[PDB]
């Protein structure tokens, strides 16, 4: 009837436009129940320490610690040299260097060739 | 110049003969007095250096570094007495002894007239730093960090030693003055290429150069606060000083031997500035900031022009002060909350307003706001690079944006927003920390007032 | 000056603000009329724009298509 | 007490500024450079007393 | 004032026009300058007179340091370190003096541009020509020496330029 | 994090996070001071087309108006002294060829 | 606009080109032409420091206007005769420029039509 | 200065005022404790309209999860008082 | 000595005085905004005089007062350009700023 | 520079005519005026651009002050859709905003006339890009369009704000600042344009239709 | 914001939310009051036309078309209340909200002023301290053996009890703290 909205990576699909939430079945309701139960258990565990009058300091969150450890120290033990990893590493670590080397070498060679012929107009060029 | 060296060797037994509760006061007072004494080296000439004796000399490039070292020792002393309160008296004296020995080695390194003596002292600086890192660091990574700090250095410096003695068997002298006056061009042969590499790689790994920098995040993150201060503000400048010294004998090979290192420096400056944008650790962000600034300094030294040398000297001084301030600011929050994650303690401007002002000034100086000496050095280096090649203004310009972003990012992450609710152990800022911040920041603007003191011999 | 809320009625107006507003609107309109009476050329133009086609060939110096 | 603002915020700063510009800044060449005044036909110079001639007998397209 | 030599830092004769009023209304600028004079310029003058009276009772002098001329780098043996050192220091001093000469010429040029107003493109050609000559000489002398410059490198540059000029002259004589 | 419910009682209201729940790998990229992936009234691949079309049309129109300029029915402006030869840089020792303007 | 429409949509061969104009000799159509004169000396305009763009053929009126402006400083509404004289001079200058534009257009079109007619006559 | 310090009596007066302008409720039959479905015989759409009218009157939004629960004018007044930190 | 320079420099200099008293016992009281507003109004009134001087005579100047640092051949100094643009824009900006500050005294009363 | 100014002014004037936040409308108006200034610089008239800066400061600042007064009166509300009929409720604010809107649109002999009118008549008489000229004309029509939007939605009609009416503009500070900027926005253009030396060469001979182009497009 | 959420939203809840959103966006389109009332009555009739559908599948399908129509015809710039999560003053005063525990670190000179306030603070702290053991025990008793299943909290039932986990809800800083 009306023009359709198609989601993208940077403009995702709204909840009210999702077919998946308009055809439900009992196992989905059970899954939502367990999700809410997990959330409520974590909330209670947090709120018990949050309101404790004898609690002084920082409430340690294992989720934050796990996130930081995964982002920092777990990466190398779970690394394997694969064709994808090797190719991406070679590209992203070698290509830029040689690209910039070619660009700057070409520019400096052209400048030097101009200097040797004595035609660059270097007048008033005192400071270098 | 023994009038500066001897008082430090006297700081040693004064610390070891002090009463158990008066070590910090005596050490800080006499270190401040030694800094006041060392202030007299800024009176330089316009033609040659200050040749005190056959062993030691002072130049317009080394005097600001000596002043910075002697000024940094008391700041380390104030920054260290908080987390070492529960330590025994003997171990506190040992820690102060390590700091004093490091200062003595750095003072002798920055004034040695001889390249082998410079090598010996510049290598002796490793032992106190390694002991500090691996003994008084907090987490179990410190041991590995020490190893990463050690061999990365030594693998770069042992070839240099060989090259050095080789030079002494060819020219007959390694004294810097004779080396400068009797300089001769380097031919284009494989032997000369490898001699160039041997002479350069040690200082390039101490900068550190991009690709050779992996030791620096470990060393600057697992170290205690004084260790991080001395590693970032002074020990990184050994590479710059050594390259500025040793480049007098490498011409005209540098003219084409600098291309791989220039490419690495520029692209890795961009890369490390980008890395700073996604960092969950607040200390690692400052470490990578140091990497980016030192990449700029490497470019300045490698292009070999008077403006580049002036800008490089100014940038080393400014970076030392700024990075030390940033490390201390991060350590205050760490001591409060015992965690290094940046998004843990948020909205601290509400709870600590003066600390937020200190953070704002440090971040504004980090992004090279005019007319700070950070900007003076950066702009001189950028002008020299533009003269070298007009296209560099792209990459440099890119960096100028990225730096600002991540700099303000840190501020906006730590000071603005809303405070974390469950963190209730944030006490008011002590007078010691505020004094530390003020003594870091006031010299920066005072040098901004008189910028020719940190512009080096090419001024 | 104390002005209290009204809750669904017109707000309370003091005479001073009405006098000021009317005076300044009147002075704006007087200034416009006076300036237009004395500086009409600034809007209507001052010098007549000549048309080109009524310029004779004698003053323009074009030959009668012969030489 | 009334006009003390005009003394401590205008008179004192202008005294310091005038002294600094009169006896320190202008003690060096080219520190305060002023552009040359415009000279029109029929004018007389203050120092030399020279009068400038008139302007070439206007065609008078009145 | 007599603080600076008027030959090194020259200036035009400064002709200004006379006040030629045409309107009967008072000139507010005239009263403003009179008020400024009587209210600011006179107390400042009195303070300066007191300061100079105090200065006159304590007169001491400082002198310009004179340096002799020592042999240049051309008159030095290959490994004679003492003569090389003296010649090098003399060369550095001469380099500084040349920098200050260029500074003086540039100050002259800037002052001319500000002074001449809207006629600066025509009324400051002489200063531009002097700056062109001085800049060309300075660039031929000291440019491209780079960091770690010395008298030996400058001498090598001059010898290279001399060789190029001699070859050009000898080949042009063949034409 | 902009897509999370703003009316929920989050443990960290500014971050819109709860204590103990998994963080996500790119949390610092999505802190809502940053990259936003929320739904838009107009679809992606339609906003881009309109923006690119506007920009390209404006550029091509500017080029066309450059090569088809607008002006007034006048001759060039006349200046007396050989196009003010001495005023625009001088060189008074070259005697430049005279430029003459005739009445009309 | 109309000249723009004539040049860009009609025959541009007979339309004057503002960049390359005039394309005929100044003495071509006129038997003799008077040399346009100036009233202000170069030194006079230099002393007045008008502009490099205000030193046109109406510079004397501008100099007189500036002098009267300076002399009658507080009364900033007294130099209306001088402003009117300067405006009239610039208006006459613009009229002259328009006359040159039409002279060039007429010369272009007449020359091209006459060349076509002569070619046709020589083609028969 | 700024707006006066809103009180519980003022909030109750405003809510009752808004409700008494609704055509579907009898002003005489309406009380502070009257239920919307039970006593007044309204459906969910009328309750949504009432919540929207309260939002318009006081100039702040009530979330749907919280607005679903307010069933009597006293509950609306209480929610407004707890939202705006009113204690007298 | 040509009050143009002194007045032009004083107009800028007097604006920095409340910044210097920001650490004094007037920044901690409720009289600070009125103090800053009055300072800006006085600055506008003072800057009105160089504009009159320019409108009378067309006076323009540059003031290079402090020499900051000199490189080999490039000299860096603290210099101010006081031509038509500067002496025209300064009073307008000061007038607008004075009006905005008086407005802000009413708009940000509760801050 | 000329093309950048033309595209900026056209795009921002097109964006302003549908915005519902009053501050957004005034900000887009400021951006469009900066684009017009860039257009003036692009046709080699720097002094006209500086004059437009000086004349624009007055009415732009006082328009923002009027918007802030409206926002403060209506409990920090910024949407024009909830701003009803304030013509009689805010007499002085209405007077100031009307005068500023007429100055912004270059109504003759006001402050905005002496710069914008000359700028338009100067771009009309120059060897310039045709697309830039057309976009400048469309933008100076859209300027009057969005000024009409502000006035019509904010001051005319019936109230749309919450029933607790706290409207009160009887404060000497607000009145005095707005009155000062009002006197400026009325007289500064005349005073300044009559007291500066002529740093331009004026256009004294224009076709009548093209001399009135600004007035015609503003009225349309 | 005050009520504990449920595991899911019912069909009636979704319909009511869509009705409210449609009314608000239509009001954003129809600026004037009378036009808005006209079209709001039209929308109400459109909504209550299909109110009596016994087929749940067809009801949810009608709701699907309703959501699609709303997303196509929504206002790109809807009116937002200034303090709402999209408004111009959403978190304007969050920089002025200071937690109460900060007062525990005030210097005794600062506490010398406001003596009665700090006495009341001591009374409140003592009440919380006494209350905490009971609050924990009540939560222990009332919790199902498989952990809590919702985020709702029980009230106080005993003679002088307090509702468990009340301190940080009662001692909210303020809505306009400074
Ligand atoms: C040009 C201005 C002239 C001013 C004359 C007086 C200058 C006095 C300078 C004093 C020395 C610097 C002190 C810095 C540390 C702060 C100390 C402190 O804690 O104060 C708390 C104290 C009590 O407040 P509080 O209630 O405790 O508030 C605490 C809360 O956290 C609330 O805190 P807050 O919100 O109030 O934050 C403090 C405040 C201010 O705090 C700061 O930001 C201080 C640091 C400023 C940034 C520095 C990095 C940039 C590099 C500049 C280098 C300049 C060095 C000059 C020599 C300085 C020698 C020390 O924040 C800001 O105002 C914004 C900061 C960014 C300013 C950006 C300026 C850009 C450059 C401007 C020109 C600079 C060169 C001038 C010459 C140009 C050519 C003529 O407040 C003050 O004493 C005033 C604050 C200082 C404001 C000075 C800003 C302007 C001065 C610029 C440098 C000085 C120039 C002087 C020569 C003339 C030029
Ligand atoms: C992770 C980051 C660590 C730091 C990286 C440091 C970078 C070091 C790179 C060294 C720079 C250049 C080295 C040699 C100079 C020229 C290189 C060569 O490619 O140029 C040509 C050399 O020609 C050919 O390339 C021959 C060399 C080929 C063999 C070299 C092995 C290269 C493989 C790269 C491996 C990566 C090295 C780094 C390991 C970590 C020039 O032709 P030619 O004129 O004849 O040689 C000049 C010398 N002459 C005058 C005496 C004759
Ligand atoms: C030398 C050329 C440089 C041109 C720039 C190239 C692209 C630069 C991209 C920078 C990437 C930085 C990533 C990290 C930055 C921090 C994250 C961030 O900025 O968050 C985005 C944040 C949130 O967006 P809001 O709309 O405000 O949301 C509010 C409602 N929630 O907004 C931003 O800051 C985005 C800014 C990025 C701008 C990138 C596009 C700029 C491109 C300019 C090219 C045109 C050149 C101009 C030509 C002029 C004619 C001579
Ligand atoms: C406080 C009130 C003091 C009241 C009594 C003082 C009255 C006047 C006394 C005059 C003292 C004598 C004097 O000033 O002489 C000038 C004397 C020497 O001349 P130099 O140019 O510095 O020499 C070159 C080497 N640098 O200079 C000075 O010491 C005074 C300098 C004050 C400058 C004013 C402040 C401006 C600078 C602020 C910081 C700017 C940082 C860098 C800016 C970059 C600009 C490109
Ligand atoms: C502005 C542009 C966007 C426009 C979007 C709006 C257009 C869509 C309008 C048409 C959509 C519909 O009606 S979709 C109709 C959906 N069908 C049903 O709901 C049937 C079952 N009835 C119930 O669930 C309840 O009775 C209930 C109706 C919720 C009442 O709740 P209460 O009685 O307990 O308060």
């Amino acid at each position: 009837s009306f023009p359709k909205y198609k989601p993208s990576r940077l403009a995702t699909l709204p909840a009210t436009l999702d077919p998946a939430e308009y055809d439900i079945s009992p196992e989905t309701r059970k899954a939502q129940a367990e999700r809410l139960a997990i959330r409520s258990r974590l909330k209670r565990e947090y709120l018990l320490q949050y309101n404790d009058p004898n609690r002084l300091g920082v409430i340690e969150d294992p989720a934050l610690i796990r996130w930081t450890y995964a982002r920092s120290a777990n990466i190398y033990p779970n690394f394997r040299p694969t064709p994808k990893t090797s190719l991406l590493g070679a590209l992203f670590g070698i290509g830029p260097l040689f690209f910039w080397y070619y660009v700057f070498k070409t520019d400096r060679d052209k400048k030097e060739k101009l200097i040797q012929e004595g035609k660059l107009d270097q007048t008033f060029n005192i400071s270098y | 110049m023994l009038k500066i060296i001897i008082p430090t060797t006297m700081l040693l037994p004064m610390t070891w003969m002090s009463k158990h509760n008066m070590i910090w006061i005596n050490a800080t007072v006499h270190s401040l007095l030694i800094s006041l004494i060392s202030l007299s080296l800024l009176n330089q000439l316009g033609e040659n250096s200050l040749n005190f004796s056959l062993t030691f000399f002072s130049d317009s490039l080394s005097a600001p570094l000596l002043v910075l070292t002697t000024w940094l020792l008391p700041l380390m002393l104030m920054a260290s007495q908080s987390h070492l309160s529960k330590e025994t008296t003997t171990r506190k004296k040992l820690y102060i002894t390590m700091l004093i020995l490091l200062q003595l080695f750095l003072i002798m390194t920055f004034t040695a007239t001889e390249l082998i003596l410079f090598y010996i002292l510049f290598e002796a600086t490793l032992v106190p730093t390694l002991i500090i890192i691996t003994r008084w660091g907090n987490q179990t990574e410190r041991l590995n960090a020490g190893l990463y700090f050690l061999f990365y250095t030594l693998a770069g410096s042992l070839p240099l030693l060989v090259a050095l003695v080789y030079i002494q068997n060819t020219t007959g002298s390694l004294n810097f003055l004779i080396i400068h006056y009797w300089s001769h061009p380097l031919s284009n042969s494989w032997s000369n290429i490898f001699m160039w590499l041997a002479c350069i790689m040690a200082f390039m790994v101490k900068m550190p150069l991009y690709g050779l920098h992996l030791w620096l995040p470990k060393a600057h993150v697992e170290a205690p606060i004084a260790g991080s201060m001395v590693l970032a503000a002074v020990l990184l400048k050994l590479g710059g000083y050594g390259m500025m010294r040793i480049t007098t004998i490498l011409n005209p090979l540098t003219n084409y031997m600098a291309y791989p290192f220039l490419m690495l420096s520029m692209w890795g400056m961009i890369m490390t500035s980008s890395i700073c944008l996604r960092q969950t650790d607040l200390k690692s962000l400052i470490a990578y900031s140091s990497v980016s600034h030192m990449a700029l300094v490497i470019v300045a030294i490698m292009i070999q022009t008077p403006w580049s040398f002036m800008g490089a000297t100014a940038l080393m001084i400014a970076h030392g002060l700024t990075s030390s301030m940033l490390f201390c600011l991060a350590n205050t929050n760490y001591e409060r909350v015992h965690s290094r994650t940046m998004i843990l303690a948020r909205g601290l401007q509400t709870l600590l307003p003066l600390m937020a002002t200190w953070w704002l000034v440090a971040s504004l100086t980090n992004l090279a706001l005019p007319p700070s000496i950070n900007l003076i050095g950066e702009l001189f280096i950028i002008t020299a690079s533009f003269s070298w090649s007009n296209i560099t203004i792209i990459l440099m310009g890119m960096n100028m944006m990225i730096t600002a972003l991540y700099s303000l990012y840190m501020l906006i992450t730590t000071q603005r927003g809303k405070y974390t609710h469950h963190i209730n152990n944030i006490k008011p800022s002590f007078t010691r920390e505020n004094a530390l911040m003020a003594l870091h920041i006031l010299p920066l603007l005072l040098l901004t007032l008189n910028p020719k003191m940190i512009l080096g011999p090419l001024y | 000056v104390h002005i209290e809320p009204r809750y669904r009625q017109f707000p309370q107006l003091t005479r001073s603000q009405l006098i000021q507003a009317e005076f300044f609107s009147a002075t704006m309109w007087f200034w416009i009329l006076w300036r237009f009476w004395h500086d009409s050329d600034a809007v209507l133009g001052h010098f007549p724009y000549p048309d080109p086609s009524q310029w004779t060939d004698e003053e323009l110096g074009i030959l009668p298509d012969d030489e | 007490r009334h006009s003390i603002f005009a003394v401590t915020h205008v008179l004192i700063p202008v005294w310091i500024i005038h002294y600094y510009l009169k006896y320190h800044v202008t003690a060096k060449p080219y520190t305060v450079v002023e552009r040359k005044p415009r000279i029109f036909p029929g004018d007389t110079i203050l120092e030399t007393g020279e009068v400038i001639p008139l302007m070439k007998e206007f065609p008078d397209q009145h | 004032p007599d603080s600076w030599d008027k030959d090194v830092y020259p200036e035009p004769p400064r002709r200004t026009p006379a006040p030629a009023p045409q309107t009967s209304l008072p000139n507010p600028v005239t009263y403003l300058t009179k008020i400024f004079d009587l209210l600011v310029d006179r107390p400042v003058t009195l303070a300066r007179e007191f300061i100079e009276q105090q200065h006159a009772k304590n007169r001491y002098y400082y002198y310009h340091r004179e340096f002799r001329r020592v042999p240049d780098i051309t008159e030095c043996e290959e490994k004679d370190i003492l003569c090389m050192f003296e010649a090098e220091m003399q060369w550095r001093r001469d380099y500084k003096v040349d920098q200050e000469i260029v500074n003086i010429i540039q100050e002259r040029l800037k002052a001319c541009q500000q002074r001449e107003g809207e006629s600066y493109r025509q009324n400051c050609a002489k200063e531009l020509e002097q700056f062109t000559q001085v800049s060309k000489a300075f660039q031929d002398r000291y440019s491209d020496l780079g960091a770690h410059y010395s008298a030996r490198k400058c001498l090598a540059k001059q010898k290279q330029r001399m060789l190029a000029e001699r070859k050009a002259a000898k080949e042009a004589a063949a034409a | 994090q902009q897509e999370r419910d703003p009316w929920y009682d989050w443990d960290h209201p500014d971050l819109r996070l709860n204590w103990g729940e998994p963080i996500h790998w790119d949390l610092d990229m999505y802190i809502r001071n940053r990259v936003d992936t929320s739904p838009t009234p107009v679809s992606w691949n339609t906003m881009c087309k309109h923006l690119f079309g506007f920009v390209a049309f404006m550029l091509f129109m500017f080029w066309v108006g450059e090569i088809y300029p607008s002006y007034q029915p006048v001759g060039p402006k006349q200046y007396p002294y050989n196009d003010l030869y001495l005023e625009r840089g001088g060189d008074p020792t070259k005697e430049p060829e005279p430029v003459v303007h005739y009445e009309i | 606009g109309a000249h723009l429409a004539r040049r860009y949509l009609g025959d541009a061969s007979k339309e004057p080109d503002p960049l390359r104009m005039p394309t005929f000799p100044p003495d071509y159509g006129f038997p003799e032409r008077k040399e346009r004169e100036m009233v202000a000396t170069q030194q006079e305009m230099n002393d007045a420091q008008l502009m490099l763009q205000q030193r046109d053929y109406c510079a004397h009126y501008l100099i007189q206007l500036l002098k009267c402006k300076r002399d009658s400083f507080p009364n900033f509404l007294a130099c209306k005769h001088e402003q009117h004289d300067w405006d009239y001079c610039e208006h006459l200058d613009y009229v002259k420029r328009m006359k040159e534009f039409e002279r060039e257009r007429r010369l272009l079109q007449r020359k091209k039509r006459r060349e076509q007619r002569e070619a046709e006559m020589a083609r028969g | 200065s700024d707006a006066p310090p809103l009180t519980l009596e003022a909030i109750k007066d405003r809510v009752l005022y808004v409700l008494k302008l609704y055509d579907k409720i009898d002003p005489e039959k309406l009380s502070v404790n009257s239920h919307f479905m039970k006593d007044l015989g309204l459906d969910s759409l009328d309750q949504v309209e009432i919540i929207m009218a309260m939002e318009d009157e006081f100039g702040f939004e009530i979330p749907d999860i919280d607005a679903e629960k307010l069933m009597c004018p006293q509950e609306i007044v209480d929610y407004i008082a707890d939202k705006k930190d009113v204690y007298e | 000595m040509n009050p143009f320079a002194s007045l032009t420099l004083t107009t800028l200099t007097i604006l920095t005085i409340p910044i210097m008293m920001s650490n004094s016992n007037i920044y901690k009281t409720n009289l600070y905004p009125n103090y800053v507003k009055t300072t800006v109004s006085y600055a506008f009134t003072l800057s009105l005089v160089p504009l009159l001087m320019f409108m009378h005579t067309g006076q323009e100047m540059i003031i290079s007062n402090w020499h900051w640092m000199t490189l080999q051949t490039v000299e860096l100094s603290l210099s101010f350009k006081m031509d038509y643009f500067s002496v025209m824009f300064i009073p307008v900006a000061l007038f607008v700023t004075w009006s905005i500050m008086e407005f802000s005294m009413w708009y940000m009363h509760s801050d | 520079t000329l093309c950048l100014g033309a595209i900026t002014t056209l795009f921002t004037a097109l964006c302003a005519i549908t915005q519902n936040d009053i501050k957004k409308i005034v900000a887009f108006s400021t951006s469009s005026q900066l684009g017009l200034m860039m257009v003036t610089i692009g046709i080699n008239q720097p002094h006209l651009a500086f004059l437009h800066i000086c004349m624009h400061a007055f009415f732009k600042a006082m328009l923002f002050m009027c918007s802030g007064s409206i926002i403060h009166s209506l409990n920090d509300e910024q949407d024009i859709r909830k701003m009803g009929g304030l013509y009689k409720a805010m007499p002085f604010t209405t007077t100031a905003l009307i005068i500023g809107s007429l100055a912004l649109t270059g109504m003759p002999y006001l402050t905005g006339f002496y710069s914008k009118d000359l700028i338009i008549e100067a771009v009309n008489m120059s060897y310039t890009n045709a697309w830039a000229l057309l976009m400048t004309l469309i933008a100076t029509s859209l300027t009057a369009a969005y000024s009409t939007r502000i006035i019509f939605f904010a001051f005319l009609g019936k109230p749309r704000f919450p029933p607790l009416v706290l409207i009160n503009e009887n404060n000497p500070l607000l009145i005095n600042s707005i009155k000062r900027l009002l006197i400026g926005s009325i007289f500064a253009g005349f005073i300044i344009s009559n007291n500066i030396p002529p740093m331009t060469v004026p256009n004294t001979t224009m076709p009548l239709y093209m001399k009135m182009t600004a007035l015609i497009v503003t009225i349309m | 914001a005050f009520s504990a959420p449920a595991a899911y939203l019912t069909h009636q809840q979704k319909v009511l939310r869509l009705y409210k959103r449609a009314l608000r966006h239509l009001e954003s389109w129809c600026v004037h009051r009378d036009k808005y009332r006209y079209f709001a009555c039209l929308m109400r009739a459109r909504f209550d036309e299909h109110k009596n559908e016994k087929d749940m599948v067809k009801a949810t399908q009608l709701l699907r078309q309703a959501e699609e129509e709303f997303w196509y015809g929504q206002h790109p710039q809807p009116y937002i209340f200034p303090e709402s999560p999209g408004g111009t003053s959403y978190e304007r005063y969050e920089c002025y909200k200071v937690p109460e525990w900060c007062l525990d670190d005030w210097h005794p000179s600062e506490k010398a002023m406001y003596p009665d306030y700090f006495a009341k603070r001591e009374q409140w702290k003592r009440l919380r301290r006494e209350s905490w053991e009971r609050e924990v025990k009540q939560l222990q008793e009332e919790t199902p053996p498989g952990g809590p299943r919702t985020e709702a909290l029980p009230p106080a039932r005993k003679e002088g009890d307090l509702p468990p986990l009340w301190w940080h809800i009662v001692t909210r800083p303020r809505e306009r703290p400074m």
